[PDB]
């Protein structure tokens, strides 16, 4: 499911 | 551990009457079982503090029954309207959740709909999943009385 | 030739053990499981017809 | 040639008696053998006559004794003479071949047989159990094995309870939480009190 | 689908990934060697046969 | 390896009443009968259910003979849950426990041991077991215990003896049922040191044979052991 | 599931380190017909070969084939049944010899084949560390027996 | 009926001192009670020598407990300090513990009287 | 109990389960077995694997006796 | 002599399911298992097709208080999840940074 999701707002 | 104190040994169950303790049925099945059983025996002194134990046993329950009762009467003198609504038990673990009875006033209706399940809450709103809707409320009677669906509303 | 087959017989121990199970001498220290997996559904039985 | 048959349960003495002989020659052959695997089959081979439970655990256990070491114990004497008839010689199966003297100093009318068919129909009393009692009661045979069990073995090695050292396990284990406990709860009573 | 993840849950993903590839990467060169021995197997064979 | 506080993953094995846990390495489980405690020390794997704390204890194959079984790959293991198990040559809890794990609380177990000292752990052990009924007698004549066993589903026999074979056709006679089940741990040294192995383990098939039972499998219980094999048959009453 | 059988114990690649004197011999139904026709006694033929004490032995099925056989074959029955060979019991249900043999030499790896069928011949030279004893000019002849 | 039991009989004690012996100059052999309880675990003993003078003999009785869960042959010594001298050390021995070794030059005289404690047993 | 205590015996019968599993243990085993709550506790390491291998031996006379004395445990 | 006879005549067994929507911990946990053969380069296995089981259980292994050397982890080590721990061993982490590495320049 990780590849599934992606990440945003990275700091 | 009322068995144990009524009779101490296997021996004393043909005597012995458990009927104030335990219904008919059980009360000759322990007798059946008491001459037939695999266990060894115990001396005086291993019996005495066996003894020792369980009428710590009894005392310990006596006192839970009045810390109970004790608990009920501060809930009908420290908020009397809760108590007729949802209950003793489950109004004073909404207090305690809150940590105190102004902090539990000043928190909206949904928060105490929902108010012992923040595990499955915020793992729902976290997940894109359905959120609880019972909490700590579903132990109250009201709830209970209720079916299906009804019992979220 | 002494040497040589010192060297042909150690090879062949090597292959044996890929070819069946050996007693390896049994357990050393503390039982730490089976390091190379259990495969559930592998039977190495010989079956009596 | 058998008529009677000896049964011992943990219970008690069981007596039968056969009904049909089943084939001697063709006692091999899968289909009388399948009729003691079958209850309904079994039932027309034997009928129970008579059933004497021990009054105890100590008449069960010296009865395990006796029936271990092939003697007759006064219970089993007295089970077989109400039903062996006096009578030419009644014959009578039993499981085990060392009791076939016994039976016969105590009674010489009586001639015991424990060859194969004997062991078939033995055996298959040891399968239906209770269900051939036709609900006479002989309680339950599997917790009445346990019991005896732990009985018979404690008794060969001499177990006593001078040994038993659990106690000492449970008094430790206890020891140190009545110290958690009387802590726990004499802090609390500081609390409780601190207020007032 | 977009999401938002501390520091700890992106290092727990980031391990992953690099395992994956890892075992993608010996699960292929194991099957590379042993397609290639079949290849020598075959050629050898053809000899045999013929 | 497996290591005090390591996490594992606990599966269920293809035999009823046996279980898997993984990990970097994967050890053969059953559940706990008696929780809180190891019979011979060895390690226990902790579940939360709902919660309830179930237990579970590892079972090592070179302790246990039929532990080695399971390992090598046994098609039929006739203990499982809910059966009667005549167990002979029940030393100790070692190997017993495991068995009683496997049946569960309906099934049973009669372990039958000759030596007395062996035999006084076995008491102990029996007790927190209710399921274990400890029988210490010799198995060489089931007549004296004849009281003390019914019908049994299933007969195992770990006796280091060279007339083993003779005791497991006594057992069997008395107390195994029609197509009941058979599973014999030979030795060749206890039997015959003078002769290979080999030789040993076809004679005691053939012994097996003579006495009405039908044998199944065969496995050696290499790496585990050495010169030892697990035959399982099928007790046929009627002939072969 | 799925059963692939264990390789034996008692092999070392194709050398069979278990058959070691003296050695047990399953006698074929032929073997005793050409025994006879040959002059060949079975034990002392097998020692002489062999040069070690052999242990025949004649399982069921064997014996029902011999027995089916007739009367114009009642030396070999007569031979067959010297108390000297031993009796292998079957649990299976077909009477046929030759499987019976092969199944035998693929569960135990300690027995030596005597017998002069062409096919039986060639499948028991497919398993390994299978020894295969024949009747052949005067004598009993040894194939894969190394310790000759 | 005595807690040392059995007791190997004087031709039977020397032949058992005898295999002692030699595998005390081999190293095959084990001395001491711990050291012959961790073969027992380790499951590499052919057989355990005791003696049955030990002062108090209860000090090794844990030994054929550990035996016959085990299926390892056991027999009892008159004497520990015939036991130590056989065994090639200088201080009386109550325990010892033949090594399991079959590539060893002893290997038929330890065979042999394993073979007889067996039958004592 | 004389050796060490009945405090401190009771707790390594525990942690050994029972008291016959503490008499089949070594010396090592035993010592390793209350050196969590340092039961028997350079010159001080050498008392404390002094003491476990009397312990040891304590605890066999006590196991393997119908009815043990404290003769033993004095002089031990 | 007085009779009443006249008288008278006037599962046990059974592992939890894994709850849908499973926690992300679980699933990292359950893909090392699939994966095990890539974690250490001195440990292989034998060839296993493991698919996710219906019915499983995460479990905490007990040891002996004999193995408190041999075979104990320390309090500090223990995490909630065997990803978490595979992460602090030093030994492991070298060998995936390097190993990650040469897969990148190849590709
Ligand atoms: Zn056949």
């Amino acid at each position: 499911e990780d590849e599934d999701e992606e990440e945003v707002l990275a700091m | 551990a009322r068995i144990i104190l009524t009779m101490g040994i296997r021996s004393k169950a043909s005597e012995t009457d458990l009927s104030e303790i335990l219904p008919e049925e059980i009360e000759e099945r322990v007798k059946t079982a008491a001459e037939v059983s695999m266990g060894t025996e115990i001396t005086q002194t291993d019996l005495d503090n066996i003894n020792a134990l369980a009428e710590q046993i009894v005392e310990f329950a006596a006192y839970r029954e009045q810390l109970s009762n004790y608990l009920s009467a501060r809930m009908k003198a420290i908020a009397p309207n809760l108590t007729q609504l949802v209950g003793e038990l489950v109004g004073a673990r909404l207090i305690a959740h809150s940590g105190s009875l102004i902090s539990l006033a000043k928190s909206p209706a949904s928060t105490i709909q929902i108010l012992g399940a923040e595990k499955a809450l915020f793992r729902a709103l976290k997940t894109k999943h359905d959120t609880p809707k019972y909490g700590l409320l579903y132990h109250a009677s009201l709830v209970g009385q209720a079916t299906g669906k009804n019992k979220g509303k | 030739s002494r040497v040589k087959k010192r060297k042909k017989y150690q090879k062949a121990q090597k292959k044996l053990k890929s070819v069946r199970a050996v007693y390896s001498g049994g357990q050393s220290g503390v039982y730490e499981g089976e390091k190379t997996g259990i495969k559930k559904g592998l039977t190495r039985s010989v079956k009596f017809k | 040639p058998i008529e009677y048959l000896l049964f011992e349960e943990p219970t008690g003495y069981a007596v039968f008696k056969v009904k049909l002989q089943q084939d001697d020659i063709g006692s091999r052959l899968k289909e009388v053998q399948e009729q003691i695997n079958d209850f309904g089959a079994f039932t027309k081979l034997i009928e129970l006559v008579s059933f004497a439970p021990f009054k105890g655990a100590a008449e069960a256990l010296e009865n395990a004794n006796d029936i271990s070491e092939g003697l007759v114990s006064e219970s089993l004497k007295a089970i077989l003479d109400l039903n062996l008839p006096k009578a030419k010689n009644i014959t009578l199966a039993i499981s085990d071949k060392n009791l076939g003297p016994s039976i016969k100093e105590e009674f010489p009318y009586v001639d015991c047989i424990s060859n194969e068919l004997a062991q078939d129909l033995i055996r298959g009393v040891r399968l239906h159990g209770e269900k051939l009692f036709k609900g006479l009661q002989s309680g339950d045979l599997e917790r009445a094995q346990l019991g005896l069990g732990h009985a018979y073995s404690r008794a060969k090695v001499k177990f006593s309870v001078q040994k038993n050292d659990n106690h000492i396990i449970q008094a430790i284990a206890l020891l140190d939480q009545l110290d958690k406990d009387i802590n726990t709860f004499a802090m609390r009573v500081k609390e409780w009190y601190g207020w007032h | 689908r977009a999401v938002v993840l501390g520091g700890d849950e992106k290092k727990a993903r980031s391990f992953i990934q690099k395992v994956l590839t890892i075992s993608k990467a010996k699960d292929s060169k194991r099957k590379e060697q042993k397609a290639s021995q079949r290849k020598e197997r075959l050629k050898k064979l053809a000899k045999m046969e013929e | 390896g497996a290591r005090g506080g390591a996490k594992v993953v606990i599966e269920p094995h293809r035999h009823a009443g046996v279980y898997i846990a993984r990990g970097k390495e994967d050890l053969l489980v059953t559940k706990n009968m008696a929780p809180g405690e190891s019979v011979y020390g060895e390690k226990r794997i902790s579940v939360e259910e709902p919660p309830t704390k179930v237990e579970y204890r590892v079972w090592n194959p070179f302790r246990s003979k039929l532990a080695a079984g399971i390992m090598g790959g046994l098609d039929e293991l006739f203990i499982a849950p809910g059966k009667k198990v005549l167990y002979l040559g029940a030393a100790s809890g070692t190997s017993v426990s495991h068995v009683s794990d496997v049946v569960g609380p309906e099934g049973v177990v009669y372990a039958v041991e000759f030596s007395h000292r062996p035999g006084r752990e076995l008491i102990s052990m029996a007790k927190k077991r209710p399921n274990i009924i400890p029988i210490i007698e010799d198995a060489r004549h089931p007549q004296k215990y004849r009281m003390l066993i019914g019908m049994v589903d299933c007969v195992f026999a770990d006796v280091a003896q060279p007339d083993q074979a003779r005791i497991i056709a006594l057992n069997s006679h008395m107390f195994l049922k029609d197509q009941g089940g058979v599973v014999i741990s030979i030795k060749a040294n206890c039997i015959d040191s003078t002769v290979d192995a080999e030789t040993v383990f076809a004679r005691e098939v053939q012994k097996l044979r003579e006495e009405r039972i039908k044998p199944l499998e065969q496995l050696t219980l290499e790496p585990y052991e050495r010169d030892h094999c697990i035959v399982v048959g099928r007790y046929m009453r009627s002939g072969l | 599931t799925r059963n692939i059988p264990q390789v034996s114990s008692a092999l070392f690649f194709q050398y069979n380190q278990a058959i070691k004197p003296p050695y047990q011999v399953l006698i074929d139904t032929n073997f005793i017909n050409f025994s006879i026709q040959k002059k060949v006694d079975i034990v002392r033929g097998m020692m002489d070969c062999l040069l070690a004490k052999c242990n025949p032995l004649i399982t069921d099925c064997v014996m029902a084939e011999l027995e089916k056989l007739g009367p114009k074959y009642r030396i070999a029955l007569k031979l067959a049944r010297d108390p000297r060979i031993k009796r292998l019991s079957c649990s299976h249900k077909g009477t046929y010899a030759d499987d019976c043999l092969v199944h035998r030499v693929l569960q135990h790896k300690c027995y030596i084949v005597a017998t002069n069928d062409a096919g039986l011949k060639q499948r028991i030279r497919k398993i390994p560390g299978i020894p295969l004893m024949s009747v052949g000019g005067h004598a009993y002849v040894i194939e894969k027996l190394p310790d000759v | 009926n005595p807690k040392a039991f059995p007791l190997a009989d004087a031709a039977l004690t020397q032949q058992i001192l005898d295999v002692v012996q030699q595998a005390a100059n081999l190293r095959q052999l084990k001395k001491g009670a711990n050291e012959a309880t961790k073969t027992l675990n380790r499951g590499i003993s052919e057989f355990i020598i005791m003696a049955a003078d030990c002062e108090p003999i209860e000090i090794l009785l844990h030994l054929p407990l550990l035996c016959e869960d085990k299926n390892v042959p056991y027999v009892f010594v008159p004497s520990r300090v015939a036991l130590g001298r056989a065994c090639g050390v200088s201080r009386p021995v109550i325990a010892a513990s033949i090594t399991t070794n079959d590539a060893s030059a002893i290997k038929t005289q330890i065979y042999a009287v394993k073979d007889k404690i067996e039958t004592l047993l | 109990s004389e050796l060490i205590g009945e405090v401190i015996g009771a707790r390594l019968i525990s942690h050994a389960g029972s008291l016959t599993n503490l008499s089949k243990q070594a010396a090592s085993t035993v010592q390793i077995l209350g050196a969590e709550k340092a039961l028997f506790r350079k010159n001080k390491g050498r008392i404390s694997r002094y003491l476990a291998n009397k312990c040891s031996m304590a605890s066999r006379i006590d196991n393997y006796s119908e009815e043990p004395s404290n003769v033993f445990g004095s002089v031990l | 002599l007085e009779t009443g006879f006249d008288a008278l005549a006037n599962d046990w067994f059974t592992l939890p399911k894994p709850d849908d929507n499973m926690r992300r911990e679980v699933q990292r946990d359950l893909l090392l298992i699939k994966h095990r053969a890539a974690l250490d380069p001195k440990r292989h296995y034998k060839k296993q097709r493991w698919e996710v089981p219906e019915r499983f259980a995460i479990g905490t292994i007990i040891e002996d208080k004999s193995e408190f050397y041999s075979s104990r982890m320390n309090r500090k080590e223990r995490k909630s999840t065997i990803l978490e721990t595979l992460m602090g061993d030093e030994a492991s982490n070298k060998y995936f940074k390097r190993k990650y590495n040469e897969i990148q320049e190849k590709s």
